[PDB]
């Protein structure tokens, strides 16, 4: 029987295999051996319009990483730190072999250099992927890092998962009511560089009309079969089905195209539809072209593939029918048989293809203008590489994905471990926050075991942004053909072949009717006997090795459909299962003991058939039991770690099922801010902003996925001696107390660093150059005492006190009468200089980069969390004093107010409590895995009671004060809490007065601006409803935008008042009127100037100040 | 001022006086270099 | 980083009995008895023993080439 | 049927969503997912709640 160790030993031995970010290097692997080929394969060779000159593509490959730097020669190999410290990008160059034929002339093939591909980390292309733990430390790399990233611009870049709906499926639904339209179909054909829709109604007159984005407007539904080659009547109702009942349906979409009989009637018709105006023949030609080549491209883009799409049209016109009979239901669209993810490698591929297809568009463009000019055939003189690399870059280094994604691309969150971890896992739905639709954001019953139930956003993105399970796998897909040819070598027989058989030989349709129809991708394959029996060949080749595990396959039975689906493509989220055979578990007593001496490897047991991934389709007939106590012969499969449902952060809490549901969601959002150790060789490194904590602990009650991870060697917090109880007040309403004389003792001190950089621009337009130097006499000077910190060379040097706006490095800027341009540091904020870095951008470029770090103390206002969703600031300091010490002499590190737990309901906070207060006086290890926690409470209390402590982890409690013993007992715990980087010191900010702006004078806006706080509406109403004239009058007139403006008593525009001798003027009564002042907001007066800007001629009549009675 | 070749972290020093075409170390080639502490008395408060 | 100085409930020292008991719980003995009989009886002192990290020995090898 | 884990076409009060353990004593797996996903609906609620409020207060 499988005990807890056995199935713990084969996921430790999973994740020990195959690492967290598995997916992003297989896909991207993937598309580095195979994916870059075909491209440059799809494309095949380049045409030119001049006869007898083309190129024939051959070979592609990609070398180490390295750059080419001034005084360009050999290449160098570079490390991934040296790319990050030096603001390059951690790339390899690619080389294509090339033969050019001259009027059939052949010559001799040539390699060339065309681009720098960008490398993931640990990826197969990175030589730093295969190095010991001494290696890894020698070149100044972290041993523990995932790498599944890349390095762009010195900054790290990572490609978010995006999840989305399966292209070449067609999806069923209802119309809207009170319409025209019943039914609607639709499918969405995926070409290798465009997408096109295609959608099928079924109108009030029962007809069916065919409609695409090219051709406005519906096309009949014979119409298009008649154009792709069915031309009897009879064939279309035979490719559409063979069921009586279906085929009546077709007959008013028949006869509405009994007038065109024939496929060039159909082919200009199509024509007329697009070209207005023209001759038959070009109609006819326009109108087949668009069709080849717009209709549905994924199943071919030639003349000879319309059968195809004829068929294709067919069994989707079948599928409308038979949801309009009632036979079917409208599709999910939520479950995950449904939903594909996009990772690195297809996005790569894309914008590969796309970038080569421009490339290639250049080369081709400027060989015939120079053949057209008259040279010789030189290809390295012309191949103009740099468009490639310049093109991936601003993709990776933007966001800005081709076919209109964005955010594609992302920062990764470095601010500890937990953060990174969660960002290589995340997964962003594509069709999101246009509407809500209260049901993308439900929990499908289908994501068990695929994404966690718990880790998601709260707001906007809520149920849209998911996080992947433990062991969840995304597929990576085969080629269709051997999956095609193994199908029909097993026995099923082609639509044609059935159709030939019921129309030429006088076979009844009976027979073929209880037939189980066969799928593929989609895509209608045939016909067999017996579904179940496929399917139950299928699966059984698939563990013995002869077919690829990348295929899928599922059988659907109901009252009124009998199919067979196989699914073989990428995208796929699919998750490992035991297999039960007879009610007992494929895998034995001797695979787990050869498990656990390193005999055997998790990869091991899947190849010999014993551990199998399936996907959403296949799970439909599946029956899956939890534990191994409670098989049946009916049981199909068994759950390798029931606690694997959770992500990768929900699986840090202790006891997470003694806690209400919103309370883990919370913990997740917040253990992605916590502060503590994010790298072991932070400070070498060059980022932004980062935080340090000075004394960071392993949790005392630890869950078997935090040794894992890695998280106990880079921890985020520390263990506080918490008490429960209601003391002072200060700890009312989410705020919590925490001992002063502790944090003297450096508990939660941490260390906050920022980066400052810059570069001396070589500016090749003019030939001037920059130049780091002080200040003496320049044009924007800012004074005398700011610049005394910097060296001669105009550099500050490290650990020195900087202040305020102090001057940082120090250069000038040529004219475009030099002009200062120095770093100073941020207003209100001050430091020590910590570093000092000076190197060449790859141009000999100096660029400088200057690191200053300040300390930070725990104060009023800091905010702290724990594993349970308990964040809060903190009220007060107390020391030990004033602390209210138990008779042993212990204080509380934290004091939490009880009435917050009762509401909230985490009883896995007292759990966690006393589970750590025992783990402190034992010195055993404490395991609070979910459903599987040892040891119990009970065992637990009763080891506590017997090393001198009261059962119950209560205490006697005397005040600090005055000495008096509390009439009651208080319950102390060792719960674990962690500091978030919501920290006071950074969200100060006050004005009294400063800066305007200049179009409408009024306070300008940000904290490092000096400030200044929007008045909106909403207060404007609160002071209306009090009924304070001169209160609103001072808010909003007074302290912004006052002005006096002149206005004429005639005409009513602004006048001014010059100093000339004296006069008060207007603008078009010049002296003969008078002009009087009133105050009044500037904005008004801008209003009123932009308005004469347009047509508009607003005039103010003015009136007197003293209401005379 | 003072410098501080990068490779192999702290590796030897160097000065102004080392004029170069480019930025690097004289003895290793390195192209990244550091600056030195500023040898100066330092008060901080033990708080 | 490194083992601090002080308990930080109680001021105990604490810092000086951290190279004893790293050494002689990696020789097979239990934690409990170490800790009793190297004179840490407040759970304070325990938890501050028992939950020590030393990242130290890894950040020694990237340090500030200042 | 919700999940793998049960027979098809079972409508038994354990199948469809029926907690009978507490907070206290815990949660098994499945219930663990069927709390989360009756609970999943003030996550989302209360960004809608506020700006038709807003609106309707403007107005
Ligand atoms: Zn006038
Ligand atoms: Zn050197
Ligand atoms: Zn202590």
């Amino acid at each position: 029987m499988l005990d807890t160790e056995s199935r713990w030993a084969i996921a430790e031995s999973f994740f020990k295999t195959r690492g967290l970010v598995r997916q992003h290097l297989d896909s991207f692997n993937d598309f580095l051996r195979n994916k870059l080929q075909q491209v440059i394969y799809e494309q095949g060779e380049i045409v030119t319009e001049v006869p007898g000159l083309k190129i024939k593509l051959g070979k592609i490959r990609y070398e180490k990483p390295s750059i080419r730097e001034t005084d360009k020669g050999p290449m160098r190999e570079i490390t991934p730190m040296e790319a990050r410290l030096r603001n390059l990008t951690y790339s390899s160059p690619i080389f294509l072999s090339m033969i050019p034929v001259e009027n059939n002339i052949e010559g001799e093939p040539i390699e060339i250099y065309i681009g720098d591909l960008p490398i993931m980390l640990k990826s197969v292309a990175d030589p730093t992927s295969n190095l010991p733990i001494d290696k890894l430390i020698e070149i100044g790399e972290d041993p523990k890092d995932p790498g599944g990233y890349f390095i762009v611009n010195g900054s790290e870049k990572v490609i978010i998962a995006q999840e989305d709906l399966a292209t070449n499926r067609v999806l069923v639904d209802y119309g809207k009511s009170g319409s025209n339209i019943t039914h609607v179909a639709k499918v969405t054909s995926s070409a290798a560089g465009y997408r096109v829709q295609v959608m099928i109604e079924r109108l009030k007159d029962s007809t069916i009309q065919i409609s695409f984005a090219t051709v406005p407007g519906r096309i009949p539904f014979a119409i298009i079969m008649r154009a792709l080659g069915f031309v009897t009547d009879r064939d279309i109702v035979y490719a559409v089905s063979l069921d009586p009942q279906i085929q009546n349906e077709l007959l008013p979409s028949l006869e509405q195209a009994s007038s065109i009989t024939s496929a060039e009637e159909a082919l200009d018709f199509i024509g007329n539809r697009v070209a207005i105006g023209q001759k038959r023949e070009n109609r006819i030609q326009k109108a087949e072209q668009v069709i080849d080549k717009y209709f549905l491209p994924h199943l071919g883009t030639s003349p000879e593939d319309r059968k195809k799409k004829g068929y294709y049209l067919a069994s989707a016109v079948n599928k409308i029918l038979e949801l309009y009979l009632g036979r079917r239901e409208p599709d999910d669209k939520d479950h995950y048989a449904n939903k594909r993810v996009r990772l690195a490698g297809d996005l790569f591929t894309s914008l590969f293809r796309v970038a080569f297809k421009a490339f290639v568009k250049d080369l081709v463009y400027q060989l015939e203008k120079s053949k057209v000019r008259g040279r010789r055939l030189s290809l390295t003189a012309l191949v103009r590489a740099d468009i490639i690399t310049e093109r991936i870059r601003h993709a990776l280094a933007t966001g800005n994905w081709v076919g209109g994604r964005t955010g594609v691309s992302q920062l990764l969150d470095r601010t500890n471990w937990l953060s990174m971890l969660s960002h290589l896992r995340r997964v962003v739905s594509s069709l999101a926050r246009g509407q809500p639709n209260f049901e993308a954001r439900d929990l499908h019953g289908t994501q068990w075991g695929r994404m966690c139930p718990f880790e998601t956003p709260e707001g906007p993105n809520s149920g849209l942004v998911k996080n992947l399970a433990l062991l969840a796998q995304v597929s990576v897909g085969i080629n269709e053909s051997v999956v095609e040819r193994v199908a029909y070598e097993l026995g099923v027989v082609s639509v044609e072949d059935v159709i030939r058989r019921i129309s030429e030989q006088n076979e009844d349709v009976e027979k073929y009717m209880s037939w189980s129809k066969v799928y593929l991708n989609g895509r209608l394959l045939g016909y067999y006997e017996d579904g179940k029996e496929l399917a139950k060949k299928i699966r059984e080749s698939r563990r013995q090795g002869k077919l690829s595990d990348e295929v899928n396959v599922a059988y659907i039975a109901t009252d009124y459909l009998n199919e067979v689906h196989i699914n073989c493509d990428a995208g796929r989220v699919r998750r490992p299962l035991i297999i039960v055979n007879n009610g007992t578990p494929l895998v034995d007593t001797e695979d787990i003991k050869k498990l656990k001496n390193g005999e055997i490897t998790f990869d091991d047991l899947v190849k010999q058939g014993k551990i199998e991934f399936i996907d959403a389709e296949e799970e439909e007939n599946a029956y899956v039991a939890l534990n191994p106590q409670d098989l049946t012969p009916d049981h199909t499969h068994l759950e390798i770690w029931p606690s694997a449902i959770l992500g990768i952060i929900a699986s840090i809490i202790p006891y997470p099922e003694h806690n209400q549901s919103p309370r883990n969601t919370y913990q997740s959002a917040m253990a992605k801010q916590s502060l503590g150790l994010y790298a072991s060789n932070y400070q070498i490194r060059t980022d932004t902003r980062a935080h340090l904590l000075h004394y960071p602990q392993m949790p005392l009650v630890q869950t078997r996925m935090l040794g894992v991870i890695g998280y106990n060697d880079r921890p985020a917090g520390a263990n506080a001696i918490l008490a429960i109880m209601s003391y002072t007040g200060y700890n009312m309403e989410d705020s919590i107390i925490m001992n002063k004389s502790s944090i003297e003792r450096g508990m939660y001190r941490s260390t906050f660093f920022r980066l400052y950089s810059t570069e001396e621009v070589k500016y090749p337009g003019g030939q001037e150059d920059k130049i780091i130097t002080p200040e003496a006499g320049v044009k924007g000077y800012k004074g005398k005492d700011y610049y005394r910190l910097l060296e001669d060379n105009g550099v500050v040097s490290p650990e020195v006190e900087v202040k305020g706006g102090d001057v940082l490095i120090g250069k000038v800027s040529p004219p475009r009468a030099k002009r200062d341009t120095s770093i100073v540091t941020r207003h209100g904020e001050n430091g020590i200089v910590d570093l000092v870095l000076i190197t060449e951008t790859l141009e000999g470029n100096k660029l400088v980069k200057v690191r200053v770090r300040d300390l930070r103390i725990p104060e009023i206002g800091d905010k702290f969390a724990t594993r349970h969703g308990q964040k809060g600031v903190v009220g007060i300091l107390i020391d030990q004093v004033d602390m209210p010490y138990t008779a042993k002499g212990i204080v509380p590190d934290i004091i939490l107010n009880p009435h917050a737990l009762p509401s909230r309901m985490t009883i896995g906070q007292i759990m966690e409590a006393i589970g750590g207060k025992y783990a402190a006086l034992s010195g055993k290890p404490v395991d609070a895995t979910p459903f599987l926690e040892t040891p119990k409470l009970q065992e637990m209390q009763k080891e506590i009671l017997k090393l001198g402590h009261l059962p119950d982890s209560t205490e006697v409690v005397y005040d600090g004060r005055t000495g008096q013993k509390l009439k009651s007992r208080i319950l102390f715990g060792i719960v674990y809490y962690q500091k978030l980087h919501h920290m006071v010191a950074d969200k100060m900010h006050a004005r009294a007065r400063g800066p305007v702006q200049i179009l409408t004078r009024q306070p300008t806006e940000g904290r490092a601006r000096e400030g200044g706080l929007r008045f909106g509406e909403m207060e404007r109403d609160c002071l209306i409803g009090f009924g304070t004239a001169m209160l609103i009058k001072d808010r909003l007139l007074d302290n912004s935008d006052k002005a006096v403006v002149y206005i004429c008593d005639q005409c009513g525009y602004v006048g001014w008042y010059d100093r000339s001798k004296n006069r008060y003027v207007c603008p078009v009564h010049g002296d003969k009127s008078v002009l009087h002042p009133v105050t009044v907001s500037y904005a008004f007066k801008l209003l009123i100037q932009e308005l004469m800007s347009m047509v508009i001629s607003p005039r103010l009549i003015l009136g007197e100040k003293v209401n005379l009675g | 001022a003072k410098y501080r070749c990068g490779k192999c972290w702290k590796e030897l020093d160097d000065d102004q006086l080392k004029t170069l075409p480019g930025v690097r170390c004289p003895y290793c080639g390195y192209r990244i270099i550091y600056m030195v502490r500023k040898p100066t008395v330092k008060i901080v408060k033990a708080i | 980083m490194i083992i601090p100085i002080r308990c930080f409930t109680c001021g105990a020292v604490v810092a000086d009995k951290w190279e004893p008991f790293s050494n002689r719980v990696m020789g097979g003995e239990d934690p409990e008895k170490v800790l009793t009989e190297l004179g840490v009886n407040r759970y304070c002192c325990r938890r501050m023993l028992l939950s020590h990290v030393n990242i130290i020995r890894e950040i020694i090898h990237y340090t500030r080439p200042i | 049927r919700t999940l793998s884990l049960f027979k098809y076409g079972d409508i038994a009060p354990e199948a469809r969503g029926f907690v009978k353990n507490s907070f206290m004593r815990g949660l098994s797996p499945y219930e663990m997912f069927f709390h989360a996903a009756g609970g999943r609906e003030g996550l989302v609620d209360t960004a809608v709640k506020t700006s038709q409020s807003g609106y309707m207060q403007r107005r």
